[PDB]
């Protein structure tokens, strides 16, 4: 779709692998924010998204947390705490026909800025200056959308660049989007390095005598410390007691 | 808002005097959204004024229009001979664009009486069934014509309903034709055939007519 | 600069569809919308619809939703207008207009118009008649459908007071005109669409 | 189909008080013996909620009242239902409800609980109803006349088949079903907490935490909602298809959520038992600033007082030394393109607003800087 009418794709209840995309050697830019390009197949997320739009080469840098300009303030804005990975690559082979492809638009004029993760497909006449346009197009009244004009015979900064923006999100809710991790056996009564759905650490996983509510999965203590969790596979309550330590 | 009616309709004016064309709207146009056009004979309309106040690209200052809410007026001051066409209105303040009727400005000259001529059927006319008796009304200034072709005992139409119009000629004169279409059935035996013209200026000038 | 060239006259059949083009030039095709307005003979104008090339949106009129399909190719700069299920009262002059890309617009740039006649007839029409009087003489034609006819009296010599009347269909359906000039005697009638450019002598 | 009900006695809406109601679980983390403080969309204590009722036995014209109005959905609605015969059996969420946008449907019939998100054309008075018979003492529910159309869906979810009671009962109400609807982060969270009580009017006071029920990921624009009731139409009170309908006995309360700070207390078993709502009174403010539920005798600094600015004043020197724009623009004779003149006007307070908004200049192509913001760019020396 266009930049001002990007399509948001919700991903949930599945296992997502990301190593096959980073090692594909086809994506030009694979910048990750908040996370790393590696060590992501061992984490589980709760709700991720996947945006898709086509911009030009000189505007790929504007799709980043903190960057500002024209395509990052009126069409698609990313938050400053965006925890995801921006994926873009050159596509000057099917999105640029002879003569000029005018199927991609970008919002050029807008009254105010754009809040992060917001879509606006309005096509009202931008009222510039002081004379009310009242719907007509003329002096001080410009159209909000403008065509790109993708021609195959252009520079590196005027070619189509399909951008995919993955918006990861990790919460305390039951995570669904996991990674390719081999589930091991639950070992108890010993201080071992456990690896849950995103709550890592070392401790003695024992049996607890508390009552977890059907909607509750994790647990915490009076000092904001996780002392009990719920098994992903089974429905048992495993109390996380700290490992043995002290002074000498 | 969706209705435009031209008040003048026709305007016989001499080149040099000011003209006044009106366009009445049913509802009120909010931001004076009205446009005027000029469509000549066999040509495309010409955009004249946008917003009923200012000319668009190069229209001279002679074409001026007033701004109101429900009734706009166009003032064509110092009318030139080349500015003789049909003018339309267009209200672009509503969703469906609507146009007007059209006012034709003609040349104003001295009133002149026509010359009636009746052409009886030729030799190969009463045998093929294509009697086309023409009543020629040439060089008459008032284009309003009520020619009553007396094809029978009364002033009925019958097979004479052409009503051929005309256009503004070079010498500001007009010509009208009154042809027939009946076969060799009515004209072969009828009551009377005399082209009567109730023209503005005379009563009933009948000349060169043949009964039956 | 901005010239909106259209197609020519289309002699179509009743109960069919037509396709009139509009060659746009001058400026960019994507920065200006295009609307089609028909003009019935002596009945003013009528806005049919409008298309937005940059948005590929075509909103028609309430009386054309279903039968009007207006397209626009952004490669050849040509606007197309097609009307399905044509009736008999569709002999209007379709004009092309380069309107703006807003909700409200005025038809500033026009084209040339296309007199597309839907209701059609056969061929081998006109037959000149003498109409001998008993102070003028003319060559009268009858029953011809093809509009582009020319009746030049004396092969364009005695064209003093001809005043060729506009051909109108009285009661037959095939309109006809009459070129009557004042007092050789052989006129010259030549039908351009047909191939019967016959003449006839009139004896006043 | 749509059936416009008639013969409904008009009455101004009543207002009650929600004594410590609307407290739910903010997160999904088990915590016990802690006084964790949260800041989310809760219902303020002692809030003025709207009271709807449908009580009418026989009257003369009766007290016919079928409260199913369109109510705003600002940031969440605390929906309570003190009923006894299962009258409220569904809801409707959306923004316009004119079959032009995506809307919700939480209808609860006697067989399943349909939560489909199709695009419906909702009537002006959507309703349900049962049909009590005289030959048979059953309750056939065949008055499902909520929507008429079925456009594209988003998340169709049927429930397990069951058998609802749908019988008529008289006496005190003993079914209090609370609901806290909220649509944040693209999730339509629903809470529920059924608690038996013995009361007919002036809804009781008490603390009852609402556990989460569903996290439907619909993510649609929700602005206006409407309740769905079920009339007890029967053959005892005849009439027309829209006049002979008989209403039951129920009452539902509508609230609104606001961003508030709470100090909810977790019990030894991990359940919320109390809250402080540190926005109502200085006593609660002190109880929250002390991180407890029982303050002592003394003086405690809770917050600070700051007078907020009301207006704004901008002061600048007088606008003088105007640039000679009239000389270059309004000139008697101009120069040709060959010997084009030059004018480096500098050291002046030039206003470019008299030239932009003039309606006289045909073209105003501003190559470089934008056509606006030219009054906020101080240059060294401009040319003409
Ligand atoms: C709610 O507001 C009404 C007036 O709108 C008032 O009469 C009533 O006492 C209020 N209830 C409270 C403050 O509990
Ligand atoms: C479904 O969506 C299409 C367009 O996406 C629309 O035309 C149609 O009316 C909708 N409803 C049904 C029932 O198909
Ligand atoms: C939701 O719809 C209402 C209806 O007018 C509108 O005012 C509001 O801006 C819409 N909200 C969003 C987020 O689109
Ligand atoms: C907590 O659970 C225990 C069972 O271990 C039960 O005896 C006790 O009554 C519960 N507390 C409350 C307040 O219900
Ligand atoms: C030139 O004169 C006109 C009218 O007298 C005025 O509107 C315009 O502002 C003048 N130009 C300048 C640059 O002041």
């Amino acid at each position: 779709a266009s930049v001002y009418a990007w399509n948001r794709k919700r991903i949930s209840n599945c296992v997502a692998d990301y190593s096959v995309l980073y090692n594909s050697a086809s994506f030009s830019t694979f910048k990750c924010y908040g996370v790393s390009p590696t060590k992501l197949n061992d984490l589980c997320f709760t709700n991720v998204y996947a945006d898709s739009f086509v911009i030009r080469g000189d505007e790929v840098r504007q799709i980043a947390p903190g960057q500002t300009g024209k395509i990052a303030d009126y069409n698609y804005k990313l938050p400053d705490d965006f925890t995801g990975c921006v994926i873009a690559w050159n596509s000057n082979n099917l999105d640029s026909k002879v003569g000029g492809n005018y199927n991609y638009l970008y919002r050029l004029f807008r009254k105010s800025n754009l809040k992060p993760f917001e879509r606006d497909i309005s096509t009202e006449i931008y009222q510039a200056g002081s004379t009310p346009c009242n719907g007509v197009e003329g002096f001080n009244c410009y159209f909000p959308l403008q065509s790109y004009g993708f021609q195959p015979t252009n520079g590196v900064g005027y070619q189509p660049y399909r951008v995919v923006v993955l918006s990861f999100e990790l919460l305390h809710a039951p995570a669904t989007v996991c990674g390719p991790k081999k589930s091991t056996n639950l070992v108890k009564n010993k201080c071992v390095n456990f690896n849950f759905n995103g709550l890592t650490g070392t401790g003695v996983l024992t049996e607890s005598n508390k009552k977890f509510l059907p909607f509750q999965q994790f647990g915490r203590d009076i000092a904001d410390t996780t002392d009990a969790v719920r098994d992903p596979q089974t429905l048992e309550i495993l109390d996380i007691t700290p490992c043995s330590f002290g002074g000498v | 808002e969706i209705v435009l009616t031209q008040s003048p309709g026709t305007l016989s004016l001499s080149p040099g005097e000011r003209a006044t064309l009106s366009c009445r709207a049913s509802q009120s146009i909010n931001n004076r959204h009205l446009a005027w056009y000029q469509q000549k004979r066999g040509q495309a309309p010409r955009f004249l004024i946008y917003g009923a106040a200012s000319r668009a690209t190069g229209i001279p200052d002679r074409f001026s229009g007033s701004g109101s809410g429900t009734d706009f007026t166009l003032t064509i001051s110092r009318l030139e001979p080349e500015d003789f066409a049909v003018y339309y209105c267009q209200q672009y303040g509503s969703s469906p664009p609507t146009f007007g009727q059209g006012t034709k400005v003609e040349i104003k000259r001295t009133v002149a009486a026509p010359s009636v001529f009746i052409f009886p059927p030729s030799d190969e006319q009463l045998k093929s069934g294509t009697a086309s008796v023409v009543c020629l009304l040439n060089n008459f200034y008032p284009r309003e014509a009520k020619v009553q072709w007396k094809v029978d005992n009364a002033l009925q139409s019958g097979n004479s309903q052409e009503s051929v119009t005309e256009q503004d000629s070079k010498d500001s004169t007009y010509s009208l034709s009154s042809t027939l279409t009946l076969s060799k059935a009515d004209y072969e035996k009828h009551k009377v055939y005399a082209c009567e013209v109730t023209h503005q200026g005379l009563s009933s000038p009948v000349t060169k007519s043949f009964n039956r | 600069q901005v010239q909106l060239v259209q197609s020519g006259a289309e002699v179509k059949r009743p109960g069919s569809s037509v396709k009139v083009s509009c060659k746009a030039s001058g400026d960019t095709f994507i920065n200006y919308a295009f609307s089609w307005v028909r003009q019935a003979p002596g009945q003013g104008l009528e806005w049919m619809g409008r298309i937005i090339p940059i948005l590929d949106i075509a909103h028609y009129a309430q009386k054309f939703q279903g039968r009007l399909t207006i397209t626009a190719d952004k490669s050849t700069d040509t606007a197309y207008m097609e009307l399905t299920s044509l009736k008999s009262d569709d002999t209007a002059v379709y004009f092309c207009a380069r309107v703006f890309r807003g909700s409200q617009y005025w038809f500033d740039p026009w084209g040339q118009g296309t007199l597309v006649t839907v209701s059609s007839a056969s061929t081998k029409g006109p037959s000149v008649f003498p109409l001998a009087p008993s102070a003028a003489l003319g060559c009268l034609v009858k029953d011809y459908f093809p509009e582009p006819v020319t009746v030049s009296w004396n092969s364009g010599a005695l064209t003093s007071g001809v005043h060729t009347f506009p051909a109108v269909l009285q009661s037959s359906g095939l309109y006809s005109l009459s070129s009557v000039v004042t007092v050789t005697y052989i006129c010259n009638v030549n039908h351009k669409p047909s191939n019967t450019k016959v003449d006839k002598r009139v004896e006043p | 189909q749509c059936v416009n009900l008639t013969t409904r006695t008009q009455l101004p809406p009543a207002y009650t008080n929600s004594f410590t109601r609307g407290v739910y679980y903010p997160d999904k983390v088990f915590r016990s013996s802690v006084l964790h403080s949260t800041q989310d969309l809760f219902l303020p204590f002692f809030s003025n909620v709207t009271w709807f009722h449908a009580i009418h036995v026989s009257g003369t014209n009766g007290t016919k009242r079928f409260d199913n109005p369109v109510l705003p959905f600002n940031d969440g609605v605390y929906f309570a239902s003190t009923e006894k015969s299962n009258i409220i059996r569904g809801w409707i969420f959306g923004t316009t409800l004119d079959s032009k946008t995506q809307s919700l449907l939480i209808v609860n019939n006697a067989t399943n609980v349909v939560i489909k998100v199709c695009e419906f054309q909702f009537c002006n008075d959507p309703f349900l109803g049962v049909y009590y018979h005289k030959n048979n003492k059953s309750w056939m529910e065949s008055e499902f006349r909520v929507y008429s159309s079925a456009n594209n869906c988003t998340f169709e979810y049927v429930s397990q088949p069951f058998l609802m009671d749908l019988e008529g009962k008289q006496g005190n109400f003993k079914n209090l079903r609370e609901f806290v609807f909220k649509n944040i982060d693209g999730y339509f969270k629903i809470y529920s907490k059924h608690t038996p009580i013995n009361l007919v009017r002036d809804l009781p006071q008490g603390f009852s935490a609402l556990e989460p029920l569903v996290d439907l990921p619909i993510g649609i624009n929700i602005t206006r909602f409407q309740t769905l009731l079920a009339l007890h139409r029967s053959y005892l009170t005849p009439g027309d298809s829209s006049s002979g309908w008989t209403a039951g006995a129920a009452a539902y309360y509508v609230g609104y959520l606001q961003p508030r700070t709470f100090l909810l207390k977790y019990n030894e078993n991990g359940t919320i038992t109390d809250a402080v709502d540190c926005a109502l009174d200085p006593l609660s403010e002190t109880k929250c600033t002390l991180k407890s539920f029982t303050v002592e005798k003394g003086i405690y600094q809770t917050s600070n007082f700051r007078v907020q600015p009301t207006e704004s004043i901008v002061r600048f020197p007088n606008i003088t030394n105007l640039c000679p724009f009239g000389e270059v623009f309004n000139a008697t004779r101009f120069a040709s393109v060959y010997a084009w003149n030059r004018k480096r006007i500098s050291n002046c307070v030039a206003d470019y607003s008299v030239l932009y908004n003039s309606a006289s200049f045909s073209t105003f192509k501003c190559y470089g800087v934008s056509p606006t913001k030219l009054n906020d760019l101080c240059f060294t020396n401009v040319y003409a």
